[PDB]
């Protein structure tokens, strides 16, 4: 059982707080998928 | 008291309060605060072997 | 020979609904009303509880009463709810308010005229009225108050007629009411004065018998009323069906009531066993008597070992041997002399009905005039006295015009009841 | 990486995708009557008598 | 039939009414256009096929009324029953009661008259206001006394929001509360406490909300109101009414200021990590942290609790929770109320308002508990009143509006009499 | 005829066991229900379906 | 029922609880997310959604380890509440953890404990895992032990305490902390369990043959011991015992309840399948001072009551034979007034190994909870350190500036001296 | 001649479960209670241990007792666990804690109410109760405490009825409890007065018998319970089956108890032989008697060679006449006169049954009232005094209502029994 290896496989790319992950992401490639088109400053899905 | 010091000796009491008589009594200005208290606004080593009293 | 029944209030109506379920099932009557039995004996004495209609329907001789109409949709929503006459449903806009004063003097009075009209209709259509039966709870407003008013008016025109009352005495542990002692105390004296006999059913005891003996996980109000319905079906078995030693309500009253004010009994049913313990039980009298005289079988939460049995009545139903049903009682009288009053020998009256309840080969209902009945009246009397001492919840009764004296009068009458039970228990030869 | 991530969290991750690691148990002493012991009607104290009466 | 007229007064009343009617529309499946009669107590069935709320939104400031008129439920709300003034009371009890209140209650009573004629079995009025401001306190007092003098003994339920013991969005707020306590004591059958700090504490702790708001506070208030009214709205084993629980809750006419609490009140993440059983929710109710009023019951004595269970709750579990509460010594019931418990059963779980914080729950319970601990908030408020009135602060505002100086002394002394009454009821005989 | 009586008693006892085991009351099932009773269950409500 | 609430105090308690609950989830077949793909009632509670919630209260005065648990794998297993974290640590100060910052958090901890206990209909008691060396585990541990004693009466209290070992010690004032917390461990704890660190380190260095074993390994061993103790009431067995049975069989006098622990057979994978690990062999290893988790030399004292929890394929033949061999072994000696001195409990469940751990799959095992008079020497080391520190008021200003007075230290020292004296008296022959 | 059985503690429950396994196997009963025997002699006296339901299922007349419901669950889930009545299992919330005080005064005393309820039900259902049966261990808490409490409160109700107890006497060589001497001492003085005759079991001797005679590599509690069950079935061989020379429990008491206090017997079984020597052993009754009087074959760990036999009883089963059951008794009497007592001629009574245990063509059960039975009473006496002098493990007992005076009285009574045994051993004609 390679604890460090499975840690790199899963824990390193795990996300615990998606709120924080979106708010202040670093060199993270996981959890960046947020609401698709839900947040537009215009407040409406219509074109600006 | 004995050789072993009591909880009250250490400064803590393992006794259930009498809710019926004391705890469950509501506090009011007249009746509690006026005789022996202030206003409702927001704000030991007792060893029988030694001179302290349990 | 035929009796007319009335259900009062939410509890009374819901108990009577399933009582009529049991009666119709036992007489082979459809939930709609048509007869679908397979025996002549079912139709032989169907007039005891039912009346034949124009189209051959069988309508129960039942009067439904409640100040709350919001709970009288459930009585017709029950599986047998469409059995009753639409004109026997009597309703008021607002509820009794859990107020004996409202149910007896102000709201019930405006509603009692139509109820008595329906009762007089039933009595006049009735050929030879054996009695009036009532099902209600003393802890409510329109069950205690309106029920006591109903029986009081019933005595005014039917003095000698048997007044059965299956009163539901509320218990402190399963209590859900604060004016519970007030209603119970205000209704107990009216029950004493205006009821030939009155058996007390306690919700705590019903819950316990369903919880331990039946062991079934979820006995709801329906399951509690099932036992009361079975007891009501068994108390009138000999009026409707032939038997080796039959009886009727008057005959039980004569053999159970030694003095006019001593007419409060304990109810018991047998057999009652769990699903799991079903293979393991023997179906005989040598097991029915054990369950019947057992402490846990009583539907009243006051253990019969407190006092001594004034009188006992055993309505056995099914295929029994008469000497084996009487020598069991002889043995219990012979060997339990401490719990039977000495100056009244042969305290147990046994009666035999040939036809058992549907689905049961043999059963028995118990009626006991034990002096332990004072226990429930006491344990609610201390509650009533504690409530009354500080004048708690009296404005809700004096706003209807009812004066504070009647509380003391009810206390006096109830204390007299308890005192006479105690004195007759302690009486010596 | 944390030491707990290396040991404890790694063991948990291994357990996620290897269900055979769970050992068989024989809790025959726990049964229907033990579950019935948990029934809340016990705390209601139905038809119970004390010295106070 | 079984109607209930909801009168919202002032800005706080307006927002709590918005939340309440949102919740009621969600429960009854009513779109914001008006498109079994469980809705009859809240939605009058219009002759045009829609459902109009039996509510009156009254406010002297036109802003909130115009916001409602131009919001989402415009087609739901009647263009009348939506009364708006031209200038507010400016957080002045004198302005709300004697100057601007007098000139608008004349038509407010006309609107209430129309609502009453629309009703046929009106159970009573539920008033929603905060005594902190002018319209909520002054106009609320005037409207309460006019309703009392006009409709006689109709039930009145003032779900009042007194100033919280620590935070307050006004400085004349203790003055307004002390001035309005006379009306809330004389012309209100049941007064319920809905302070803001306790609801903030529930939203912060149980709901894990970092930034609670009036939105969440009003959602919780609507949850409580719906929980209490669902007994007459929907079915249940134990259906109770307004006068029913008034009788089972209020022991003395002067003793009607009651506390409220709700459980389980948890978020979606919290919901599936707990056993939301009846015993657990009842314990959460009886714990101080679960109340909608900052008033620890353990600091006082319980006098009468009315539990309102919705969902899969069974009388079995109700009685089990009641037993484990009675056997629990951290809360003391008063000596003259042995039972002290009223129980209502409801078979519809509370529908959650989307976009809020409550989670889909299978069972909930709301407790309306009259206890002697209510003296704490009264001592708080009249200590503020004495501190401010020691040197006559902000009294010129009240005086120049036609309200004399003896007002403050008489209102403070009525509040002190209430202090003594609540001490005396809880004091052991 | 004594043997016959014993056989009849045994058969009736087995019928009793069968009926009690299949009984709605002991099995917490509502076999018989009405059109209104399906929607509204005030007394017979045991739990969520 | 047979529930048992696990209260973890301090960093040591939190990590020990992490190991204990991973082992419990593995044993009961519960995913680290809390779901299952009913003896778990003793440790886990169902939910309407169908998942399981542990019967634990993690409590720390500082949020590092608690937040690390919240961000760990078992975040979905552990309830969002019952995971109480304060804002600032006790900073290795008993006074700070008991009088200033523990006061503002013990109320919330007790509310959580009451909420946990309300769901338990037959709660046997509380197992409190902590290290009295640290400030939090000493101060807040003692405070919570008091409040539990006054809140639940005579409920069972198994205090698994990690005393500071005589030679290896990671703190300079933990002698002060343990001297101060000996009152709680002596009065408000039904059975105190010694779990020092050097003995576990030595047992792992020799009997398990791994170069660098750590706090994870020692916590795994502690969790194995706790699981062995609780398996009697969780699973089947020839001699089932409960938490209220071995207390009676182990505690001769109410104030003599400090007991040593030992475990066998602790072997590696290489050592697993080369020796016939018989029950007699494992019992001999247990009674050997090598197999102990606390270094109280048997020969320096006398055993008063030994409780032996056997797990696996152990038949009473082998248990009785091992007991007879132990009795006839003259190297160890029992106290004169307790002839039997043996409590035995057999469980059918074999030992369970956690993947990634250091133990090996063994078909049988045995754990000893031994009350012996030799335990006076750890207290002798403790107060020999305490008086040396306390001779001229060393590190005492930190304590006296946080709420406690000077009399607390002297009175605790007198309590420790009396704990020496009564142990010597019960060891004295009649 | 009914024997109503009871099991106490987990030891007693397992022993009784194995005993019912053996009895059902002998009488041809499946775990479901149905009968599939090869002869009607089983049903002829099947009543003695089983009761027949009206459905034909045979249910043991046994009452199970343990404060831990886990023991009830294990017994119910055992191979023959479905045989017992579901309501015949009685359980508590918390175990005895291996404490005689808890099992006899505080926790056991509470549950004996239901224990006596079911026990009296079963005992009365008997047509003619020959005796009560008990299986327990004196080294535990539930068996030592609750068992003695049950026998005490059963002697008061059935004075002349025979009282079997099979108490597992613990030994330090097989010690697994430290409150072992306390519990043994507290139970012996109760069994002296409350048991008319009682024979003791030692796991030491059972283990020795299994190791040397049966030569089982891994003897288990199942094997020990099977031995005890076979001999406990053989003690009632004449009761359950016809024989040449019948005997009953009262007969055994009369012929084995010379004085009321001396009723503690030492017991055994025969034939016993290893698996590999069954076909080599010539089963003759002389060999049966040789093994029967062999010291190692005794299932109580005390050598008879250090004492003398007050009385002996040999219940032989199988096709066999009277000289193999009397003439070898004469032989052993003559050639072991030092091993017997002079002032009691014919120390050994013989009983003959015509039905041997299945799997054997003849067998014998031995019950001996040897004067060496007091050696264990000695050793337990100084064991008890060892902790009593130092007051060790006494706070657990004293905290549950018991006092040091009870311990002193128990030790005095045990010492008096020991002295009586010794003086009757060394007494001269
Ligand atoms: N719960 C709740 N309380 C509110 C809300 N809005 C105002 N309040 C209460 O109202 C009190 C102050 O009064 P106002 O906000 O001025 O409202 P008002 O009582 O009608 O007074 P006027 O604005 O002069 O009409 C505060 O102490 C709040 O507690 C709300 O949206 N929710
Ligand atoms: N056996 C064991 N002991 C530990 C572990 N972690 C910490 N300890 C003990 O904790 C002691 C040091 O105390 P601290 O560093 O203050 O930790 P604490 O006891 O939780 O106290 P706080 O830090 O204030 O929370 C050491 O002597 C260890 O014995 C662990 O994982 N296993
Ligand atoms: N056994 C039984 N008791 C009931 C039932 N319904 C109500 N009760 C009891 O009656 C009390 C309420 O009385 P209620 O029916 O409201 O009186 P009413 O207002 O006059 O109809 C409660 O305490 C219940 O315990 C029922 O169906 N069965
Ligand atoms: N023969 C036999 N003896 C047993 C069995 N189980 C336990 N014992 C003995 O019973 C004693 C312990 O009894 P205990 O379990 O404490 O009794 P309890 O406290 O009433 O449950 C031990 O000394 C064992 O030797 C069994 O299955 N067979
Ligand atoms: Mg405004
Ligand atoms: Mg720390
Ligand atoms: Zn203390
Ligand atoms: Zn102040
Ligand atoms: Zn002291």
């Amino acid at each position: 059982f390679d604890g460090e290896a499975t840690a790199l496989e899963h824990i390193s790319f795990d996300v615990s707080q998606p709120e924080r992950r979106l708010w202040q992401p670093g060199h993270a490639t996981t959890g960046l998928e947020g609401t698709g088109g839900g947040s537009t400053y215009n407040g409406v899905k219509d074109p600006w | 008291h004995g050789s072993y010091h009591q909880c009250e000796c250490y400064g803590h009491d393992t006794q259930l309060p009498n809710y019926r008589r004391d705890i469950s009594k509501p506090r009011t200005l007249q009746g509690y605060y006026a005789p022996n208290g202030g206003c409702p606004c927001p704000p030991g080593l007792y060893c029988s072997v030694r001179g302290a009293d349990t | 020979r035929e009796i007319v029944s009335c259900q009062a209030g939410q509890c009374g109506n819901q108990i009577g609904s399933k009582f009529w379920e049991v009666i119709s099932d036992e007489h082979g009557v459809d939930p709609t009303g048509t007869y679908q039995g397979d025996s002549d004996l079912q139709l032989e004495r169907i007039n005891v509880y039912f009346d034949e209609s124009s189209g051959g329907r069988y309508v129960p001789r039942a009067v439904l009463m409640d100040l709350e109409p919001g709970t009288m949709d459930s009585v017709r929503a029950g599986p047998y709810g469409q059995l009753f006459r639409p004109d026997n449903f009597i309703f008021g806009q607002s509820g009794a308010g859990n107020n004996w004063a409202k149910g007896h003097y102000t709201e019930g009075a405006e509603l009692i005229d139509s109820v008595l009209d329906v009762c007089r209709k039933e009595a006049e259509s009735c050929d030879c009225l054996q009695g009036f039966q009532l099902s209600h709870s003393l802890g409510g407003g329109t069950g205690s108050g309106m029920g006591t008013l109903l029986i009081s008016k019933l005595r005014e025109e039917y003095p000698d007629r048997i007044m059965m009352t299956f009163s539901v005495i509320p218990s402190p542990r399963v209590s859900d009411t604060v004016v519970e002692p007030y209603n119970t105390t205000l209704s107990v004296h009216q029950l004493v004065e205006n009821s030939d006999e009155s058996m007390c059913i306690d919700n705590e005891a019903l819950y316990d018998i369903c919880f331990r003996t039946l062991k079934l996980t979820t006995p709801t109000f329906g399951d509690l009323n099932h036992l009361v319905a079975a007891v009501m079906s068994g108390v009138t078995c000999c009026l409707r069906f032939p038997g080796q030693l039959n009886s009727d309500l008057r005959k039980l009253a004569v053999n159970l009531v030694p003095f006019p004010r001593l007419h409060f009994f304990m109810m018991g049913f047998a057999p009652l066993t769990s699903r799991g313990s079903q293979q393991y039980r023997g179906l005989s009298v040598a097991e029915l008597t054990q369950q019947m005289f057992d402490a846990k079988n009583m539907m009243q939460a006051a253990d019969p070992r407190h006092g001594r049995y004034l009188t006992a009545s055993a309505l056995f139903r099914g295929r029994m041997s008469t000497k084996e049903v009487d020598e069991q009682m002889l043995n219990v009288q012979n060997k339990n002399s401490s719990y039977f009053i000495e100056w009244i020998p042969n305290n147990i009256k046994s009666s035999i009905c040939d036809i058992p309840p549907k689905g049961l080969k043999m059963s028995v209902t118990f009626i006991g005039n034990n002096t332990c009945i004072q226990e429930m009246f006491r344990r609610v009397g201390e509650q009533f006295t504690g409530m009354f001492r500080r004048k708690a919840f009296l404005h809700w009764y004096t706003g209807e015009g009812m004066d504070e004296m009647e509380f003391t009068e009810a206390e006096s009458n109830m204390n007299d009841l308890v005192s006479e039970y105690q004195q007759y228990q302690d009486a010596t030869v | 990486l944390t030491t707990k991530n290396v040991s404890i969290d790694a063991s948990g991750v291994y357990l996620f995708d290897n269900l055979e690691a769970y050992p068989l148990t024989s809790s025959q002493c726990v049964g229907k009557m033990t579950k019935w012991c948990d029934n809340p009607m016990h705390k209601t104290n139905l038809r119970i008598h004390y010295m106070e009466d | 039939m079984r109607e209930a007229i909801c009168i919202h007064i002032g800005q706080a009343g307006c927002q709590v009414g918005n939340a309440c009617w949102e919740l009621f529309c969600l429960e009854h499946g009513i779109q914001p256009d008006g498109s079994d009669d469980a809705f009859n107590t809240f939605f009058s069935e219009t002759g045009a096929g829609k459902h109009v709320p039996r509510c009156l939104f009254l406010d002297l400031e036109p802003t909130v009324v115009d916001e409602v008129r131009t919001g989402t439920y415009r087609q739901l709300f009647n263009p009348e029953q939506l009364v708006s003034g031209k200038e507010d009371a400016a957080n002045n009890y004198a302005r709300g009661h004697y100057t601007i209140g007098k000139e608008i209650v004349d038509l407010a009573l006309d609107r209430i008259r129309k609502l009453a004629d629309n009703c046929t079995g009106l159970q009573g009025f539920m008033v929603f206001h905060a005594v902190g401001g002018g319209t909520g306190s002054g106009l609320g007092a005037l409207l309460l006394e006019r309703l009392s003098v006009d409709y006689g003994k109709k039930s009145k339920l003032g779900y009042t929001v007194y100033p919280s013991p620590q935070v307050s969005t006004a400085v004349v707020e203790p003055y307004n509360c002390v001035l309005s306590t006379h009306s809330l004591l004389e012309h209100t059958d049941v007064a319920t406490m809905l302070d803001n700090e306790a609801i903030y504490d529930l939203t912060r702790r149980s709901l894990d909300i970092e930034r609670p708001s009036y939105t969440n506070v009003n959602r919780l208030i609507g949850q409580v109101v719906s929980s209490l009214t669902a007994s007459l709205r929907f079915d249940g084993a134990l259906n109770v009414d307004l006068t029913e629980f008034q009788t089972n809750l209020v022991p003395y006419p002067r003793i009607h200021f009651v506390l409220t609490s709700y459980a389980p009140v948890v978020s979606a993440e919290k919901a599936y990590h707990e056993q939301l059983s009846v015993a657990d929710i009842t314990n959460s109710v009886f714990e101080p942290a679960g109340m909608l009023t900052k008033c620890d019951p353990r600091h006082g004595k319980y006098m009468s609790c009315c539990l309102m269970y919705r969902g899969d709750v069974v009388p079995k579990d109700v009685n089990a929770a009641i037993a484990t509460i009675k056997t629990k010594r951290t809360i003391q019931f008063v000596d003259w109320c042995p039972t002290g418990f009223k129980c209502g059963i409801n078979y519809q779980p509370p529908t959650v308002v989307p976009g809020g914080d409550l989670a889909k729950v299978q069972r909930a319970v709301c407790m309306i508990a009259n206890s002697t601990a209510i003296a704490e908030v009264f001592a708080r408020i009249d200590h503020k009143f004495d501190l401010m009135y020691s040197k006559r602060a902000f009294v010129h505002w009240y005086v120049g509006e036609g309200m004399e100086e003896g007002e403050f002394s008489e209102a403070r002394e009525d509040l002190a009499a209430l202090e003594k009454d609540y001490e005396e009821v809880g004091a052991e005989s | 005829e004594a043997v016959r009586a014993k056989e009849v008693d045994t058969l009736l006892s087995l019928q009793e066991m069968a009926y009690q085991m299949d009984s709605d009351f002991l099995n917490e099932r509502e076999t018989v229900v009405s059109e209104l009773g399906a929607s509204v269950k005030a007394e017979r409500y045991k739990g969520m379906s």
